[PDB]
Parts: C-alpha cells; structure tokens; sequence
C-alpha cells in the first residue's frame, strides 16, 4: 500500500475547479479500507485523547470543503485531528473524503481519529448517497468493504479528561464510560440502545429530560440531562456534531454543550457555515470558520 | 429537508 502516493493524489487537486474526482484504484482503496479496520480494532472504542488538538463536525462528501478545514487548520500531522463521523453521503465527493480520512488514519495512527457517524452505517448510506457513488465509480463488493471498516469505528472520545465527544449525544441507557467500552466490533449500528443513541441522538432546548427525537430514532435530551451528565462523569464540555447550524458550531446549555458542523452550503432552506473547533493545551476552544458562498 | 434522517 503505497500511502505517500495515494495521499498525494489525493491532494493534487488542491486549487483545481471544486468538482474535480480523484479516482484511486480499487486494489489501493481496499488496502486502505482493511488497514484502518486493523487499527480501529487495535485501539480503544471509547478514545482517551490528549490536546491540542482540531475537532470537525459533519463533513458529508464535501472533500474541497475538507481540503479547506485541512487548509485552515493544517494538513496532518501537523494538528492532531478528532473527526465526529458522518464521512460519507449527500455530497458529490465521499469517495475521496473517506479515502484521505483514512490514507491519514493509516499514517498518523495516532495523531489522527475517526470517530462513526450514523450515516457510517450501511442502512443509512444505502439510501443516502454512497452506495450509488461506490456503485458508479467502483463496484458494490466495494461498498461492503467500506462496511465492514465502518462497522470497526470507535464510537465516543474524551480529550483530557474534560471534553466527551459523540457524533449524535447523550444516552438513558449511558452510566458509566464503561458501558461504551464493552461493545463490541464489528458492530452495525442498533435502531436502539446505546450506541444507537451516541449516534442519532440530539440536544433540544425545549425537552425536559429525553425526549422524542424527530428522526423517528433514538431521543431528544434537555439542558439538565447535560448537565447532570457532566457533573456525574466530571467532565466540563460535551462536544458533538450531527446537526446543521447556521454559524458552523452552536453552543447548548449554557456552553456545556457544544455542536460542531463542518460542511457549508449543506442545505437549500437556509446558509451555513462550516465550523472546526480548535481546543488548545489548556482546552480552550476557538473555532476556524469556512463561511457560506 | 433532503429526508428528517438530515435541511
Ligand atoms: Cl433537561
Ligand atoms: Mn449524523
Ligand atoms: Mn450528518
């Protein structure tokens, strides 16, 4: 697996018009699909992750809006990265969004994390856009490999200590850390339960306690569950993604809650930014904004 | 809007 080579294909297109593919050849994308499952089953499931480092929301196929943040923020490894999940889908470019997320995975093992998004599910990207982009540009076989590396994710990080990141949120089935620790891999996502629920679920200003969730799957939670949660587990910030919001990342309960979405121009209804969330040594948190066109 | 599963 010549790593160098695909990561310089893969940013070749830096400066080209936004649109233009990096095609990698199957062999080499399921090199890099069955190298990273390795590692995401070598390393923990719940990540105990150290700043400074760059956190990123939803990313969605957007790859020239990836080679923005990476631009930004700096190409790996030079920033640690924390990706929430949802890689794949909706946009026009997922293929090369997962395949440099994972050439980066493969090289900075340990400087670089992926955690899973709900649309890393086979369910949900059937339907969503990636299978039909696997289908079109290489073949099914290969989406299924994208699958099985997907079913290998970890699922929930915590930086210092201090900051709980998830792609969806909270769970009223989560009490203790290692509850998340015990799942086990290769997993798909459940339609209920724990992980079901880091994965979908969704903070609400005007839920008292959990609430039903609008996506027909798993819950709705309020300010106080966020707050219980993070005085239970000594925790100061919890960070998730999941949801569009118009200035890229958008706050919760009293800041206690953050939400981070890093693909701009996602939606037809309104404008929205595309937010990374850069957290210093001392776990200070500022944001690198991809305004909307 | 691009289908409640999410604008
Ligand atoms: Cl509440
Ligand atoms: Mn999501
Ligand atoms: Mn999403």
């Amino acid at each position: 697996l010549n790593l160098d080579s695909i990561i310089g294909r893969l940013l070749e297109v830096q400066g080209s018009r936004p649109g233009k593919n990096v095609q990698l050849t199957e062999n080499e994308i399921r090199g890099l699909c069955l190298k990273s499952r390795e590692i995401f089953l070598s390393q923990p499931i719940l990540l105990e992750l150290e700043a400074p480092l760059k956190i990123c929301g939803d990313i969605h196929g957007q790859y020239y809006d990836l080679l923005r943040l990476f631009e930004y923020g700096g190409f790996p490894p030079e920033s640690n990265y924390l990706f929430l999940g949802d890689y794949v889908d909706r946009g026009k470019q997922s293929l090369e969004t997962i395949c440099l997320l994972l050439a980066y995975k493969i090289k900075y093992p340990e400087n670089f994390f992926l955690l899973r998004g709900n649309h890393e599910c086979a369910s949900i990207n059937r339907i969503a856009g990636f299978y039909d982009e696997c289908k079109r540009r290489y073949n099914i076989k290969l989406w299924k490999t994208f699958t099985d590396c997907f079913n290998c994710l970890p699922i929930a990080a915590i930086v210092d200590e201090k900051i709980f990141c998830c792609h969806g949120g909270l769970s009223p089935d989560l009490q203790s850390m290692e509850q998340i620790r015990r799942i086990m891999r290769p997993t798909d996502v459940p339609d209920q339960g724990l992980l079901c629920d880091l994965l979908w679920s969704d903070p609400d200003k005007d839920v008292q306690g959990w609430g039903e969730n609008d996506r027909g799957v798993s819950f709705t939670f309020g300010a106080e569950v966020v707050a219980k949660f993070l005085h239970k587990h000594d925790l100061d910030l919890i960070c998730r993604a999941h949801q569009v919001v118009e200035d890229g990342y958008e706050f919760f309960a009293k800041r206690q809650l953050v939400t981070l979405f890093s693909a701009p121009n996602y939606c037809g209804e309104f404008d929205n930014a595309g937010a990374m969330m850069s957290v210093d040594e001392t776990l200070m948190c500022s944001f690198q904004i991809l305004k909307p066109a | 809007x691009l289908x409640r599963x999410x604008x």
